[PDB]
């Protein structure tokens, strides 16, 4: 039993934006739905609720913008209206059992952007120590996944087999205007030679998806 | 018109030890009971602990007890463990089909001081063919959160043109990373050799250095 939530991308102010929130394992004729977001680095925020027969209400800030429709079995839209930089939010929706925002089971997110900048995929580089011996028994590798728009991109390491370890950190926004984000794991340091590292980098707005291998410069 | 009013809004403790969040709403929630409570960490929906004001959620551990009643309610986390280190909501439903959140609280564990492992990189070759040069320093798994990093290129200061970011607080050793990034153009990376991260902790004695000259290995 999950949800998933799709649709999040980055539009201009005042472009109409539907999300759609795909169920699976419980019915739509039991359960309601509740969306809820969340501005970067800021709180949870409650938008409104779709009971089983359809019926709809909101947060009192809402005002008419947004709207929900159940349009299949397993589907749900949010439709949002008069959009602004404000609006820019991951967003949730949630299995409501009653009109209570709460619920164990919840979305992964989908996120939002409102601008007028262009999308723009990054340029993926190492992060690699001179040597193998730089740092005792233990060395560094990341990726720096610099310059691009809008958010987010996703990186693991060895197509998610290696976790610990790992540090992925928050992007920065540049003076640019353009994300960079690093991410970095801790490796042994005899084993270098021969053990391959791949940090795997998505930006799925731009279509860019790039593995690269890190290792220790030759001299 | 309702507040939420949460606090306090950041509290340190160690493990084994134990912390009371707080929630005011400023009308009475549904039927007196009507609050729950969340934890969430980066990137992920928030986890249900608490609903009707004392009731364990499925799979929340013991440790976590709601209490209260109309307009004040408690989350009292007792027996701390590292895997509580996160930001916690609560949640009130209301007269009129409404629903608050908190404005949340952040939870660190507090733990003994720890130095933090420094890295240097220095930019990619792939980097420098479309003119400029990022720099990254690495403090790795340290404790408290505060560190400065200082950047000197042929020993001369930089300040304005590096930006930092850091992790959350690990669940498992309840330490924090850091990196730092060094922006020049090729043109200015190419007129100077030495290249030195140095590094301010609780955990050193003195600032650390890292340091790699320009085409050098
Ligand atoms: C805890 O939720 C359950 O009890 C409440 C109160 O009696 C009831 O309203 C819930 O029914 C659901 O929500 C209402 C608004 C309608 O949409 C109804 O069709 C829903 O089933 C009930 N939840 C469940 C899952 O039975």
């Amino acid at each position: 039993q999950s949800l998933e939530e799709s649709g999040g991308r980055l539009v201009t102010p005042g472009t109409p934006l539907t999300l759609t929130c795909t169920v699976s394992g419980f019915s739509l004729s039991t359960y309601n739905i509740h969306w809820v977001r969340q501005a970067p680095g800021k709180g949870l925020e409650w938008i409104g609720v779709i009971d089983t027969g359809g019926g709809t209400y909101f947060a009192s800030w809402a005002k008419g913008r947004f709207a929900i429709s159940k349009t299949s079995s397993t589907t749900v839209d949010l439709k949002m209206t008069s959009l602004t930089a404000a609006d820019t939010a991951t967003y949730f929706c949630a299995k409501g059992f009653d009109y209570s925002a709460s619920t164990n089971l919840w979305g992964p997110g989908t996120l939002v952007t409102i601008s007028s900048a262009s999308t723009k995929g990054p340029s993926v580089f190492p992060l690699a120590p001179s040597s193998k011996s730089t740092s005792g028994g233990t060395a560094a590798l990341g990726c720096l996944v610099k310059d691009y728009f809008p958010e987010p991109v996703t990186v693991s390491w060895n197509s998610g087999a290696l976790t610990s370890g790992v540090h992925t950190f928050p992007a920065v926004l540049q003076s640019s205007g353009l994300y960079s984000l690093s991410s970095v794991v801790t490796v042994p340091s005899s084993s270098l030679g021969t053990q391959t590292y791949i940090c795997n980098v998505n930006h799925k707005p731009s279509n860019t998806k790039v593995d690269r291998r890190v290792e220790p410069k030759s001299c | 018109e309702l507040d939420m009013t949460q606090t306090p809004s950041s509290v340190s403790a160690p493990v084994g030890g134990s912390v009371t969040i707080n929630c005011q709403s400023s009308q009475s929630v549904y039927g007196n009971n009507y609050l729950a409570w969340y934890q969430q960490k980066a990137g992920q929906p928030p986890k249900l602990l608490i609903y009707r004001a004392s009731t364990l959620a499925s799979g929340a551990p013991s440790r976590f007890k709601g209490s209260g009643s109309g307009t004040q309610f408690t989350l009292t986390i007792s027996d701390l463990e590292s895997d509580d280190a996160a930001t916690y909501y609560c949640l009130g439903y209301y007269n009129g089909v409404i629903n608050v959140f908190g404005g949340g609280t952040n939870v660190e564990i507090k733990r003994t001081v720890g130095a933090p492992s420094v890295f240097i990189f220095p930019p990619s070759d792939e980097q420098l063919k479309s003119g400029t040069a990022s720099v990254v320093c690495l403090l790795n798994n340290f404790y408290p959160r505060e560190a400065k990093v200082q950047w000197k290129v042929d020993n001369a200061l930089q300040s304005g043109n590096s930006q930092e970011s850091v992790t959350e607080q690990d669940s498992k050793d309840s330490t924090y990373s850091l990196s730092s990034t060094l922006t020049l153009s090729k043109a200015d990376y190419e007129k100077h050799k030495v290249y030195a991260c140095e590094v301010t902790h609780q955990g050193l004695s003195s600032p650390v250095t890292k340091s790699f000259n320009r085409g050098e290995c």
